DNA sequence: CTTGACAAAAGTGTTAAATTGTGCTATACTGGGAGCTCACGGATGC
DNA sequence: GCATCCGTGAGTCGAGGAGCACAATTTAACACTTTTGTCAAG
């Protein structure tokens, strides 16, 4: 009784009838006087159930004592009113209508089976042609009708009815046929009108009636109110009616004997018939229809002779029968059902499989999407004609409310309204129905409810979209609900609004601990409540529980003691602090809260960064897990102060910042002097002399006999750092003076600044050997060194240490910055005197380039060149120039010292401050010939203000519409990897891939050595599959290469000793639904290995597009998201490289009319005919292999996979994504880039069968056919033979297993379509199946490895143990 | 093309020529004696004269089957003067469909002046089309009237109905929504005679005796149309009725914490009691099946009197007074 | 283009009055709005 | 909205990150016990005022209203059971 | 705990008054009308 | 080649919202019992 799969299918009219508790047979929702739902309605109590607990309508059963009861005066059973959140209602149709997910989506699924196109599928659903259904032996222009044939209405109105036609004489004009006289096709009847087809032309209304009486043409005028009763050439005897009338003074009737002759009709009836005289009475009447041979009038004696509809004259005394035949012939679902009722999906399958082994492609193709839908159908059991509703199920009343508001008015959903209007047109139909009415308003009304059947399941999808009247919004159907960013799945399942939750501004708190929070004691009281007043319940502050929420209802009434108490309640408790966008898995943090004075958060400094968080206005919601696994969970694994190292890199992530690094930055860098600079000496009392002198400063650089030394190291030396820094105190000697001191028995020579950073860390630490080896005395504190010391620390210590030496220099930043006296002047913004002199070289070269240009040497191409190359070179000589003048003369300026320390600041943007603005971009993307010459410190002109306004206008366009690309893109990411979790210890894989530790350089087409950063984000945390020999060092098989090891492998790698390291990576793990602890490696956030149950997939998608979202909303405009989602997209590029398909030596013809390149083998020649303007890299006499690039450009995933294989572009696919992240210097591990690409290689095509059920071309996962090749083989069968596959994360994630996680993903109404055919069963494996049904999700503690742990003490387990081994 | 459903109504309709005056009063005429001959025959024969005429209209329209074969095959075994009446009757319906398909313009030109009112324009056909078949049934072609005269009463008619019932989603019945049409008509002359918005005392003067301006604000508050928990706030499309309309029916935390809270307390304190006084006040409370007894019917369960019962319920009731007076552990709850 | 009067000070309600939009019907769309309509023309100088 | 008094969207991206801290328990609770379990909120807030651990959660009222939204979809969602049984997540309310 | 009076609230009937649903109206009238810096790449279809 | 469907970041504070005549039916008002609680002693 646990859920633990999900099944989706087809229902049949009969289970939708089971369903439904009552069949909704009135559009009436409520009484518009009592307000109370109206009987048989669409809130009928009868159906639904009542409206209040435990009550019926009659209000005579009020109490739960009848409960499962229904009473007899009402009907409405006595039971909770919730039961009409489930109890569903239907509509009986009057006629079958289709559902439109099985007909509108592409490829449909209704004319998948029936072998109907979409056009043929809509004309026949929707009453537009009719289809054959059985011929009846109907032959239409000559040529018989078959099954399944189309008919327009005009062809199923001559086959079914017959042809006929009527031509209208002209008054007065007597026509010159007669009465029940065959004519010819073209003949004249009247001499102003002839026929278009042979038959029977018989007498309309005969204007006048000219009888011959015998004793006489007699001439009788017939009114149209007037008919004649009597045939032509009928002998009438004398007082016998002739022409009948309303009024019988005008009755006209026969005097004497004579023949009557009828002439002047108003129109000659063409009917293409056969005309039977009979003696006696007929055997059948108007209406029938009669076949060769049957009885026709005359009991026997009168047979018909051909098919038709037959028609009796009974003033004629002639039978006609209309040739026609009794087609069967319908339109709508009505059809379509019969004909999915009579389908044998065992034959259609064996027909299919036949046609499968046509040799065409195309044929195959076209055989095998129709076999894998009649395979669905087969395997899940459900009929094919369930996809057209005979009854509709209603949703349960208070999921489609009718519910007052706290004014009068009512307020009501769209469903309502869809569902009215079916109701409304289905009792119409039925009306019309029973009323015996015409074909073309039963056809309209049938139409017409087909469509509210289709815009109550899916409205706008096929016509129009349906509005309410009085407005042009569409209403809200079904579809609309389950489907998009506002659906049940992402508004309402994948994410949800939650209790116990706040939201503030947030503030920077720098006295916090680094697990500490600032929480304002108002919403810490409201955040806190439930467990409050049990605690106020708990001492005298209330007697219970409710009299101590009414205390807390009204501010005033609330004492001082509630504030003790709530001091009480939150002891230890930690709460979740959240910042959006959640970009990565840092962006909700556990902090203790610490209750203060206020209505803002108080944030620790040192989780900015992680949060993405400043303090100009931003805000962030509070969050308190509320049992003890949440408590523990956010305590142990979300507490700020353990998470300190980035899961994207494993760079720390909590590390000193813009205020903490300019503080210690100041302190540790050192003084230079120039004023001595360069006197020599004798004896160093000499050279102190000098500088009681004033001659040389105390830091200037000169030599005392033969060293290089300053004033400062000779004249103090201190004998330990108190003492040094005492002179500080007393003010002999400054934090950046350079003297001598005796630290851990060594004579330094340094500043006190850096002997106090030196103490800062030992005390931190709390080991002073330790802290020696983890600091760099001799260079100033930039954010790298402080970087690297957060990292080494958390090596060597541990996240408790780490976490203390982050507060000290959170403290030491902080309080030295704020008395070193860092200020902005506007003289800070220090104008070198090189730029004048640059400007003047550059205006000089800029008139010698036009003077050039005046001549004709150059076209306006190359002079626009010339003169941006100019401007760019005086630009770049410039930048050099500002800071080259800080560096030398003002090494403590402010902007200086933000740039060097990583405080803020790039010399990009000191440039512009100190320098020139530079050059400038046109809308068009041109640059204009002029430069902004003037920096901000000079102010811009108005000119150059709003020329250097189109590219801060461009730039702020892309940080908003790139946002949504990004997300979207991680989006992607987190659906198509959801499901990869480390679900054991280790595969047993031997694969592995090698990591290559030189990647070939194309300028000098040599190996060169990769960066650091490159190897590092490829081995760093990764499990050795090979045992490595390393400058003497052994790296034995399985060993998870550290820091230190990865620079152990670079430095083999400068020696020449190792090329590639062989490691274990996801790509080649064989773990099922996930990864395994070795194959993944280091868990980044921790520098040890993973633990078993983590969600990498979650952690890789995040790490990738954290990068990609965050640099967007301050690059990867161009090369950035576009060639990222390009590549996690596998798609074409439009300008792709050439690759060679076979490997061999290349032989390039190029000519003037084209350019060809040939690949030549030993017995194979390919051919690629290249454009004019393509950019080879490789040239004659060269061995190129396959897949390798012929021309420059981007290589076609696709076309590199099926040249050179799987592991060729899973290295493709993982370096050039890496390559757009290093550009914009962000790093990030390959693991996480190869998670997702080992998601795209997960499927297969089926290239031959063999000895299995599956179809050639058929797309499945590589672990299922490798599983099934291995069942095959055990029970000797031929293999199946497969195909590598690639595809994006888009469709990877569209073709998962799960439904569930596929539907809330994108194509809702596809993924759907596809599950409830298929019988699609969902074993909830990923992480979004879970969340969905608000599961433990299969990852951290909620995985199977460690979900099931036992926790005992010894006491109990020693008396579990010695009470039942006693027996 | 077949994406426009009035347009492909509207062809389908142009395909049948219209009748001329002669043609009209043929198929009027037919109509009229073949419903006269189902008379004739049903009095011969015995049947119901519905049935019979469901047998002839099934055998002209073509394709219970068991019975109508049965009834069918009955008719034609009739004599000839009575077969007679019998063909008729099949010409009499085949021209009662000829007559309704040849008019289906006319609902048209009707149906398309009363679009705007709540109902699609081929809702308002439809309908239309259901008053052109009620006018074939009753129109008489003695009277010389032409069929266009007498069957636009019917449209409209049919049209009018459907609009008073189907044009709301709660529905109002006739009298009323014309007495809401009334009063919009009245107010609005109004409205354009004293150039200003009506107070509900000029509107209910202007409409008549039994007016007055409390009635006039109780119609207006009943044409009150249900307003949609879809329609979306501001320009992002992010927010609707129904994110800010609270769910009042089911009982919130609190509201079944302190339920559960006062339960507990009551059985609590009814523990003070006897075995039988605490029975009678849980039972006479409802406290044990739900529903609060009778003194008789909770005399019966113990087999005493009514009188007796009030006592000693009365006796418990004070006993649990007393008990609370001398702790308060009750008081909060009420 | 009927929007609520922004009045938070006599600035405020000044700038609402000069604002110029390139939605409201018969304008363009917040998200089919592509680079060029929302960049800075040459010919904004002295007019936007 | 604070207007109303309501709580805070802890939407999709929100939910990865206690995802990937692997809070399996934070997140169900969040899913059900603070937002939409009905039975589980009233326990827990009962649980919480008694000085109680709040209970095991339950089935979310969102997956209920999906799962009749499927259905008037004429879509058979059912849930199963280890051993393929279906499995009434509707407390007997909804079986004819 | 019983028996007998006593109001009396609750329960069963009656005709009346709104209230609601229904059919009819006869010169002749016979194919709607609304909307128009389309946003743009990408994938699956004939 | 193109016709069509599907996709296009996350939170948040406000601002918002034809007429009448007739039969048929249900809703109210009036009486007359019924059952049902309250004293009354014994
Ligand atoms: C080593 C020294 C004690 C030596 C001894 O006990 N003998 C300990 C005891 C108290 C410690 C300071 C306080 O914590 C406040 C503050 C905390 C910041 O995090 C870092 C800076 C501060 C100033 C600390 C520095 C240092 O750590 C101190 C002086
Ligand atoms: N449409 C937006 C705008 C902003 N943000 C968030 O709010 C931040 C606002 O940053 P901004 O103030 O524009 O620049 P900073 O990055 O703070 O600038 P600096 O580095 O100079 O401090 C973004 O980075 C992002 O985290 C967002 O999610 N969506
Ligand atoms: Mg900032
Ligand atoms: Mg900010
Ligand atoms: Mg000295
Ligand atoms: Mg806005
Ligand atoms: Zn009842
Ligand atoms: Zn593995």
């Amino acid at each position: 009784k646990e859920v633990r799969k999900v099944r989706i299918a087809l229902a049949s009219p009969e289970k939708i009838r089971s369903w439904s508790y009552g069949e909704v047979e009135k559009p009436e929702t409520i009484n518009y006087r009592t307000l109370k739902p109206e009987r048989d309605g669409l809130f009928d109590e009868r159906i639904f159930g009542p409206i209040k607990d435990y009550e019926c309508a009659c209000g005579k059963y009020k109490r739960q004592r009848f409960e499962g009861k229904v009473c007899e005066r009402c009907g409405v059973e006595v039971t909770k009113s919730i039961v009409r959140r489930y109890r569903m209602g239907h509509i009986e149709l009057a006629t079958p209508a289709a559902h439109i997910w099985f007909v509108k989506d592409v490829p449909s699924k209704i004319g998948t089976l029936l072998d109907l196109s979409a056009t043929e599928l809509e004309q026949v659903l929707y009453f537009s042609k009719y289809i054959v259904l059985d011929p009846k032996g109907a032959i239409l222009n000559g040529v018989p009708v078959e099954k399944r044939q189309l008919l327009t209405d005009e062809e199923y109105r001559e086959l079914r009815y017959g042809k006929q036609e009527t031509y209208p004489l002209p008054p007065g004009v007597d026509a010159l046929v007669k009465d029940g006289e065959e004519v010819v096709k073209g003949q004249e009847l009247a001499p102003g009108v002839v026929s278009r087809l042979d038959g029977v032309a018989l007498y309309r209304f005969p204007r006048r009636v000219r009888v011959e009486y015998v004793k006489e043409p007699k001439d009788y005028r017939v009114q149209p109110h007037m008919n004649v009763v009597v045939p032509e050439g009928a002998r009438v005897e004398a007082g016998d009616k002739i022409v009948a009338a309303i009024d019988p003074e005008e009755e006209v009737i026969a005097e004497a004997e004579g023949v009557v002759h009828l002439h002047e009709p108003a129109s000659i009836l063409v009917v293409k018939a056969r005309v039977y005289p009979f003696e006696d009475d007929v055997e059948v009447s108007t209406g029938d229809r009669v076949a060769p041979g049957d009885v026709l009038a005359d009991g026997g004696k009168v047979k018909s002779d051909v098919y038709g509809r037959v028609e009796v004259d009974l003033v004629r005394n002639v039978v006609r029968v209309v040739e026609s035949y009794d087609i069967d012939a319908r339109m709508g679902a009505e059809a379509i059902q019969q004909l999915l009722k009579e389908l044998d999906l065992e034959a259609l399958e064996k027909e299919l499989l036949e046609e499968m082994k046509h040799p065409s492609r195309a044929r195959r193709a076209k055989a095998r999407k129709r076999l894998e839908v009649v395979r669905a159908f087969l395997d899940s059991g459900n009929r094919p004609e369930w996809m057209i509703l005979e009854a509709v199920p209603v949703l349960p009343p208070d999921l489609r409310p009718m519910v007052q508001v706290d004014g009068g008015r009512f307020a009501t959903s769209d469903l309502n309204d869809l569902y009215r209007r079916l109701i409304n047109r289905n009792n119409r139909l039925k009306k019309l129905l029973a009323q015996g009415a015409p074909e073309i308003i039963i056809r309209n009304e049938k139409r017409m409810l087909q469509e509210a059947v289709d815009a109550l399941l899916d409205n706008g999808r096929r016509g129009a979209p349906v509005t309410n009247p009085g407005s042009d919004r569409p209403l809200r159907s079904l579809t609309d609900i389950l489907s998009g960013k506002q659906g049940r799945f992402r508004q309402n399942l994948l994410g949800k609004r939650v209790d116990y939750s706040g939201r503030s501004v947030i503030v920077v708190g720098p006295q916090l601990k680094l697990h500490q929070c600032g929480l304002p004691k108002r919403m810490a009281l409201e955040l806190f409540k439930p467990f409050l007043l049990k605690k106020m319940e708990e001492k005298g502050i209330a007697p219970n529980v409710k009299a101590a929420r009414r205390m807390l209802e009204r501010q005033r009434d609330i004492k001082d003691e509630v504030w003790d108490a709530l001091e009480e309640v939150i002891h230890g408790k930690v709460v979740l602090l959240n910042r959006a966008p959640t970009l990565h898995r840092l962006g909700i943090q556990a902090f203790q809260p610490v209750l203060v004075e206020g209505q803002s958060i108080q944030l620790h400094p040192l989780v900015c960064e992680a949060f993405n968080a400043d303090f100009d206005g931003d805000q962030m919601a509070v969050h308190v897990p509320l049992s003890s696994f949440a408590q523990a969970e956010a305590r142990i694994q979300m507490l700020s102060a353990h998470n300190l190292l980035s899961p994207a890199s494993g760079e720390p992530l909590a590390k000193p910042s813009r205020d903490i690094i300019l503080g210690l930055y100041y302190i540790t860098q050192v003084r230079k002097e120039k004023k001595g600079a360069g006197l020599e000496f004798a004896t160093p009392e000499e050279a102190l002399a000098a500088h009681e002198r004033g001659e040389v400063a105390l830091n200037a650089p000169i030599k005392v006999a033969g060293r290089e030394t300053s004033v400062g190291r000779l004249k103090y030396v201190f004998a330990n750092p108190d003492e040094a820094l005492l002179a500080v105190a007393h003010g002999i000697v400054d934090l950046q003076d350079v003297v001598t001191v005796r630290y851990m028995g060594k004579r330094l020579e340094t500043s006190p600044g850096r002997i106090l950073f030196a103490r800062i860390v030992a005390e931190a630490v709390e080991d002073e050997k330790v802290a020696w080896e983890l600091i760099q005395l001799d260079v100033p504190q930039e954010k790298n060194s402080l970087k690297d010391l957060v990292y080494q620390a958390f090596l060597r210590l541990g996240m408790e240490k780490t976490a203390r030496l982050l507060d000290a220099l959170k403290y030491y930043g902080f309080t030295f910055s704020t008395t070193s006296g860092i200020t902005i002047g506007i003289d800070d913004a220090v104008i070198p005197e090189e730029k004048k002199q640059y400007l003047e070289e550059a205006d000089r070269k800029l008139l010698q380039i036009e003077q050039a240009y005046e001549m004709g040497f150059l076209t306006d191409r190359e002079r626009y060149d010339q003169i941006l190359q100019l401007w760019t070179e005086t630009t770049e000589k410039v930048t050099q120039a500002v800071f080259k003048n800080f560096e030398e003369n003002y090494p403590f300026n402010p902007l200086y010292v933000m740039a060097q320390s990583g405080a803020r600041g790039n010399p990009q943007q000191i440039r512009q401050l100190c320098g020139l603005r530079g050059l400038m971009q046109k809308p068009s993307g041109e640059t204009f010939e002029v430069p902004v010459r003037s920096s901000f410190r000079e102010g811009l002109t108005v000119l150059e203000y709003f020329i250097s306004s189109h590219g801060a206008r461009k730039g702020g366009a892309d940080t908003a519409l790139r946002t949504a690309d990004s997300g979207y893109l991680t989006r992607k990411l987190v659906d198509v990897t959801h499901e990869i979790v480390v679900r054991e210890a280790d595969c047993g894989t031997t694969n592995y891939i090698s990591v290559p530790l030189f990647q070939p350089d194309e300028v000098t087409r040599s190996l060169r050595l990769r960066k650091r950063a490159d190897i590092e984000a490829g081995l760093y945390g990764r499990v050795l599959a090979r045992e490595v020999e390393v400058l003497g060092v052994r790296l034995e098989e399985g060993r998870y290469l550290s820091m230190d090891d990865v620079h152990l492998l670079i430095k083999a790698a400068e020696a020449g000793e190792i090329q590639e390291v062989p490691v274990r990576s996801p790509l080649t793990c064989q773990t099922r639904y996930g990864v395994c602890q070795k194959c993944y490696g280091y868990d980044l956030s921790m520098a040890r290995p993973v633990s078993i149950g983590e969600a990498v997939g979650i952690v890789a998608a995040q790490s990738i597009g954290e990068p990609g979202t965050q640099l967007t909303m301050r690059a990867d405009i161009t090369q950035g998201l576009p060639r990222v989602i390009e590549l996690f997209e596998a798609r074409r590029p439009k300008a792709k490289a050439v690759i060679s398909e076979i490997d061999g030596v290349v032989r390039i013809e190029e000519t003037e009319e084209k350019l060809s390149v040939f690949v030549e083998s030993e017995g194979f020649s390919k051919e690629y005919k290249l454009p004019k303007e393509a950019r080879l890299l490789v040239k004659d006499g060269d061995y190129v292999e396959a897949g390798q690039p012929l021309t420059r450009g981007a290589i076609d995933p696709h076309q590199l996979l099926e040249a050179k294989g799987p592991e060729a572009v899973e290295r493709y696919l993982v370096e050039e994504i890496q390559k757009v992240y290093r550009a914009q210097g962000v790093k990030l591990h390959d693991k996480h880039i190869e998670i997702v690409v080992r998601q795209m290689m997960k499927y297969v095509e089926v290239t031959d069968p063999g000895d299995s059920r599956l179809l050639e071309g058929q797309v499945l996962e590589k672990w299922d056919v490798e599983a099934l090749n291995e069942r095959l083989i055990a029970e000797g069968k031929t293999p199946v033979a497969w195909k590598p596959l690639l595809m994006g994360v888009t469709k990877s994630a569209l073709s998962t297993k799960s439904w569930l996680s596929a539907a809330s993903f994108q194509n809702t109404t596809h993924v759907l379509t596809e599950a409830a055919i298929a019988g699609k069963k969902d074993e909830l494996i990923g992480l979004k199946e879970n969340v969905i049904l608000g599961r433990l999700i299969p990852a951290g503690t909620g995985s199977d490895f460690v979900r099931f742990t036992q926790v005992v003490d010894q006491k109990t387990l020693k008396a579990i143990e010695e009470a039942r081994k006693e027996a | 093309s077949t994406s426009d459903p009035v347009r492909q109504y509207l062809h389908e309709i142009g395909q049948v020529p219209l009748l001329t005056l002669e043609e009209e009063v043929e198929l009027a005429r037919k109509v009229e004696e073949g419903m006269e001959a189902i008379k004739k025959l049903s009095e011969i024969t015995g049947l119901d004269p519905d049935l019979i005429r469901e047998v002839v209209r099934a055998k002209i329209l073509g394709s219970d089957p068991k019975t109508v074969e049965e009834i069918d095959q009955k008719l034609k075994s009739l004599p000839k003067e009575h077969k007679r009446y019998l063909h008729i009757a099949r010409e009499g319906e085949a021209a009662r469909q000829h007559l309704i398909e040849a008019n289906l313009r006319l609902v048209v030109s009707i149906a398309k002046k009363y679009t705007g009112r709540g109902l699609s324009f081929l809702d308002l056909i439809q309908e239309g089309n259901q008053g052109l078949i009620r006018a074939v049934e009753k129109f008489e072609y003695k009277r010389r009237f032409k069929f266009s005269t007498y069957a636009t009463w019917w449209i409209r008619q049919a049209i009018n109905r459907a609009i008073a019932d189907q044009a709301r989603t709660i529905r109002i019945p006739v009298h009323m929504v014309e007495t809401i049409n009334k009063l919009s008509r009245t107010a609005r002359q109004l409205q354009q005679e004293l150039g200003r918005e009506p107070t509900y005392e000029e509107i209910a003067e202007a409409m008549g005796p039994g007016w007055d301006a409390k009635r006039v604000e109780e119609t207006l508050k009943i044409a009150q149309e249900p307003v949609s928990l879809e329609t979306p706030i501001g320009d992002e499309k992010d927010s609707f009725y129904g994110d800010f309309i609270p769910d009042e029916h089911l009982p919130s935390p609190v509201d079944a914490a302190t339920q559960s809270l006062l339960s507990e307390e009551l059985e609590k304190a009814l523990s003070k009691l006897s075995e039988r006084e605490a029975m009678v006040l849980k039972l006479r409370k409802g406290l044990i099946d739900g529903r609060e007894h009778t003194l008789e019917e909770v005399g019966a369960f113990f087999g005493v009197t009514r009188e007796r019962i009030r006592q000693i319920e009365n006796k418990a009731l004070r006993k649990l007074k007393y008990h609370e007076s001398r702790t308060r552990k009750l008081r909060d709850f009420l | 283009l009927s929007q609520f009067k922004d009045e938070t000070n006599p600035l405020s309600s000044l700038r609402h009055k000069r604002r110029i939009s390139a939605l409201g019907p018969g304008g363009l769309t917040r998200e089919r709005a592509g680079f060029d309509v929302r960049d800075v023309h040459r010919t904004h100088y002295g007019r936007i | 909205g604070k207007a109303q008094f309501g709580g805070q969207r802890f939407g999709e991206m929100e939910v990865w990150a206690l995802e990937a801290y692997g809070a399996a328990h934070t997140l169900q609770e969040m899913l059900t016990l603070k937002s939409d379990d009905i039975e589980g909120r009233n326990a827990a807030y009962e649980a919480i005022i008694k000085g109680e651990d709040v209970p095991e959660p339950s089935v979310p009222e969102s997956f209920r209203v999906l799962v009749k939204e499927l259905q008037a979809l004429a879509l058979d969602v059912q849930t199963l059971d280890e051993k393929d049984n279906p499995v009434d997540i509707f407390e007997g309310l909804a079986s004819k």
